[PDB]
């Protein structure tokens, strides 16, 4: 049929069978099931399967990345129907312990990554001299060398961007409270999870309430389910700047 | 940052505002005068609108300049759409900057 | 707890409370507005109830934040059965919380 | 006597207080491998309660720079790892994990009445700290067995000491 | 009970102008449990406040009142009851300790990486003058 023929029939299927709300079966359900059933469409020998296991591959936390509602709307509203998806907003910000994983690898530039933890910041972090809570946004980055991470860390540094990641000298171990008290921290823009080890020991160490927001291309880690994540998928590094 | 505005009092109809930097002065003669428009935010999507009403920079011999605005909220900007009818409570201190061409356009022509 | 709010004075028909904590930021927006309910009480048998009439939520630089909430008592609640009444005395302090959807609709219902 | 000896130690280089100006004392003990960490940690408690002004009723405050070398990069950091589980907040410029050095967190810690003193990791951010200090620094040297080598334009004593405790009563 | 007084007396600083105060710690050893209790019984009744980590009948042993204690100016001192009382009570305590040891015949044994000094006395009625 024709493209809005078939848009109004394929979500209330999911609808009823998942009994969610409409942003977690539209932009959560019909868009990873979109690729997985091109993936097996597009393959050259199998093409046909059962769907007695699709409709537990599609009820992954994980929002993937659709390249048809991509190329059909453009990147100003693909990244503009995330937006009010998941990263809903309120006139008050609550001061929550906000976990941004953000994919790094080489092919990336240290400025395109600079510019989002600007944005990250400034949207996520209250740091106002008159706030009886402050509160600042963690960062995590993976998928890339420590001498390119280090790089980044550094360039933060001079541009007066003060950040803790629970190292504050050499020969430290990783100290949870340093990330906490620069939660709390007015001085402090934000907080550096350096890798997986200082992540989880730094969930144990909050008891506020906790939200994580991952963003990646190709690899996705495995966050606790009992906290509320948001794993988006992106082509590039830069669509991650105006989602969040 | 230009402009360094923030949110200290808040009334069921008036704003308090202080502008604590003021880095760069075109914004103090066009963008806060009387009845200009501001953005009352502490993101870049939900925003709270208001009308200056009121304004006084005072100045004194050893403290800092009080740049005090006296604002009233009009609305609320939810990416993108105003919506009329402010009543919704932003809880101080909120970060105030002058309201954009596509926010004051958008008072008009969404309602 | 998300809310703590408590009367700091009494008038005849006026109550004054103060927001000594607040946690949640949403009872705020909703529950806290200008004319939202309150239950005024030490227990949860028996309480006043009150309409706001007034609010100011003043922040400074070294202080605590002043989320003053004007309150007037418009009657009273025993055992979940609403008595209309004018003047009845709550000594101060008094734990405040929002009032219930079941206690506002008693409001108009066992008269 | 030993009295004597730590009489005639305390006069004779170090002063009581050098008139409790804020100047960028420099501490450099030779921590040797057959010295334990406790003993070097009443030394740097003992230095850092004796050289600096931390208090709120004054306004031109200071802190005191320790170098230690000698030992390895094992023990030396296990006790700065020790230093920091006791509140002793203290600065190397190496405020995360993979960062340069950056002198000029020794010369915010120097003036910050929460920071109680400045840690120096070795020779080559000796050298590079005493460029970014623009007040008078002076050098102050414990050492048992082996000597460093400071510039010849910074006012520098040196201690020979039997061991390392006697240096806590020296100070 | 004139050593524990001339302790408390000299090594704590409970007034109200300063913002950093201290609390000693106090143990005992080689003695009955029925001797202890009622030097801690009579301490008590003098209005010489103490925690021994354990704040109702029938407690484990909290070593977060010993924390407390030591920053509150309300509570004089702290005791300790025995030797397991006092190895988790090091634990719990971040900051910088001291051991002050004053025996006549048997000596603690004591961690080594602590400051220890040990005090051999003639008898318990000279460690009032040397403290």
């Amino acid at each position: 049929k024709s493209f809005d023929d078939q848009k109004k029939e394929t979500i209330q299927i999911i609808k009823n069978h998942f009994q969610c709300e409409d942003y977690e079966a539209e932009h959560y359900l019909y868009s990873n099931a979109f690729r997985k059933t091109y993936d097996i469409s597009c393959n050259k020998k199998d093409r046909r399967i059962k769907k007695s296991d699709f409709v537990e591959s599609i009820n992954k936390s994980k929002v993937l990345f659709n390249i048809w509602f991509y190329q059909y709307e453009g990147r100003k509203e693909y990244l503009r129907k995330l937006k009010e998806s998941f990263i809903r907003r309120s006139v008050n910000t609550s001061p929550y312990a906000r976990f941004f994983i953000l994919e790094f690898q080489d092919k990336t530039d240290i400025k395109t990554v600079k510019d989002c933890i600007y944005k990250i910041q400034s949207n996520w972090s209250n740091l106002s001299k008159r706030t009886d809570r402050p509160y600042s946004p963690f960062l995590l980055f993976h998928g890339t060398s420590d001498a390119n991470l280090y790089e980044l860390k550094n360039q933060l540094f001079n541009e007066d961007l003060i950040f803790t990641d629970g190292y504050p000298f050499k020969g430290s171990v990783f100290t949870p409270k340093m990330l906490i008290e620069g939660f709390s921290n007015k001085e402090i823009h934000f907080q550096f999870i350096n890798d997986i080890d200082d992540f989880n020991e730094t969930l144990n160490s909050i008891n506020i309430r906790k939200e994580v927001y991952q963003f990646y291309t190709e690899n996705c880690l495995d966050i606790p389910s009992q906290l509320p994540q948001v794993n988006i998928q992106v082509k590039d590094f830069a669509d991650i700047k105006e989602i969040v | 940052n230009d402009i360094n505005a923030e949110v200290v009092s808040v009334s069921p109809n008036k704003l308090k505002i202080s502008v604590d930097d003021l880095e760069e002065f075109k914004i103090a003669e066009e963008k806060l005068g009387v009845g200009s428009y501001l953005r009352v935010s502490d993101n870049q999507d939900v925003a709270l609108l208001a009308i200056i009403d009121n304004f006084s920079i005072e100045v004194k011999e050893s403290q800092k300049q009080k740049y005090m605005i006296e604002a009233s909220p009009i609305g609320l900007v939810k990416n993108g759409k105003f919506y009329r009818g402010g009543d919704s409570l932003a809880l101080p201190p909120k970060k105030v900057e002058p309201a954009k061409l596509d926010e004051i356009i958008s008072i008009y022509s969404d309602s």
